[PDB]
């Protein structure tokens, strides 16, 4: 199950 | 034994040829089970709902946009022009032991092939590579990102890895031992190559060594990179150059998870 | 920027036996950035029926891909893999050798 990447670098 | 789940994400800009391509591939150990590609599934995955698939599809879409915006931000951090192509990679996921409990979580990034920022083993703090990644670190500290990542890694990651291992046990929990033989190839009247082969094994982790008179031949052994056969299994070989007539002083040693006991092999003429 | 040149291995899925259907593999790995051109060759001509794996990478961030096609080896047919990458002045050709 994938993880949300919700924060820009 | 022990197992890992890992996602490998690549975002790559391509100025003049559209928006950056985003591809995310998920693995359990050495088995790929999912791929999402912005440029458009294992069997034990299909048995999850179409709801599971939608939820992951939505995540991939959001991740696509996040990494696209991150590529923009990164070129700013490094004073780079709009003209060149750049790559943002990330790896995340969890390792668990035989009992299915968390050993360690991972979440880290590289830009143009260079390590950029990583979540530390504590799942609470960051290690930034340079003054650009320090900007990311400060932003991520302010937004409490590590807490969200830790929640995924200790929860979702471990829980789903356990489920996949249960549903896919016949393959995911089966270690296939190497099939091994030693071949012999004359180089000249004076020397020959002994090549120790390991074929058909899963997972990829393996140890192949040559000894001469019980002594490790690390410096004199040619070891090829472990390579996929295309049928889930892997292959590897190790070779040494030996004086003609001295072949029996050399033994090949094989360790693999699928082996009851390690093998010791010699050339059998 | 750092660039890394591809390693190349050319080999079959199963032990080679003349007249028996098999798979010809070209594994490219250790490279960066990810754009790469890979051709499988039969007596110098490009094979049309060639598939590849999905882009992934190793823990050192370098990319790898497997290119593959069904083939039936014979005594006299020569096979090879031809690779180009930003790090190469001209395409690198690696011959298929049954003993490697």
């Amino acid at each position: 199950h994938s993880k949300k990447k919700c924060d820009e670098l | 034994g022990s197992h890992s789940m890992r996602y490998f994400d690549t975002a790559m800009s391509r100025p003049g040829r559209g928006e950056p391509r985003f591809i995310s591939v998920g693995y359990v150990d050495d088995t790929q089970f999912v791929r999402f590609d912005s440029d458009a599934r294992a069997p034990w995955i299909e048995q999850e709902g179409p709801e599971y698939w939608d939820r992951n599809t939505q995540i991939f879409k959001t991740n696509t946009q996040t990494d696209r915006e991150s590529l923009r931000n990164l070129r700013g951090y490094y004073n780079q022009s709009e003209a060149g192509s750049h790559t943002l990679q990330s790896m995340y996921g969890c390792d668990v032991g035989p009992d299915g409990r968390l050993l360690r979580g991972h979440n880290q990034y590289a830009y143009d092939g260079k390590d950029y920022i990583a979540l530390n083993e504590d799942l609470r703090s960051w290690t930034a590579a340079d003054t650009a990644a320090q900007i990311t670190q400060r932003k991520w500290e302010a937004a409490r990102v590590a807490e969200q990542d830790r929640a995924y890694l200790e929860g979702t990651c471990v829980e789903w890895l356990r489920r996949y291992l249960e549903n896919g046990k016949d393959t995911l929990e089966r270690a296939d031992p190497p099939k091994t033989h030693v071949t012999h190839h004359p180089i000249s009247d004076h020397e020959a190559t002994l090549r120790c082969w390991a074929l058909g094994f899963y997972p990829a982790e393996i140890t192949l060594t040559w000894q001469r008179d019980g002594e490790d031949q690390t410096q004199d052994t040619e070891l090829v990179e472990t390579r996929p056969a295309g049928d889930r299994t892997f292959q590897k070989w190790a070779a040494v150059v030996v004086p003609s007539g001295e072949e029996q002083r050399y033994t090949c040693h094989v360790q693999h998870e699928g082996l009851p006991k390690p093998l010791t092999l010699r050339w059998e003429p | 920027m750092i660039q890394r040149t591809p390693k190349i291995q050319v080999y079959s899925r199963h032990p080679a036996e003349n007249g028996k259907s098999n798979f010809l593999n070209c594994y490219v790995s250790g490279f960066h950035p990810s754009d790469i051109e890979v051709d499988l060759l039969k007596n110098g001509e490009r094979i049309e029926k060639v598939e590849h794996s999905d882009l992934s990478f190793s823990k050192d961030w370098s990319f790898y891909l497997l290119y593959y096609t069904e083939f039936t080896p014979t005594e006299k047919d020569e096979y090879a893999c031809r690779v180009n990458h930003v790090t190469l002045s001209q395409p690198k050709i690696v011959k298929w050798d049954r003993d490697m």
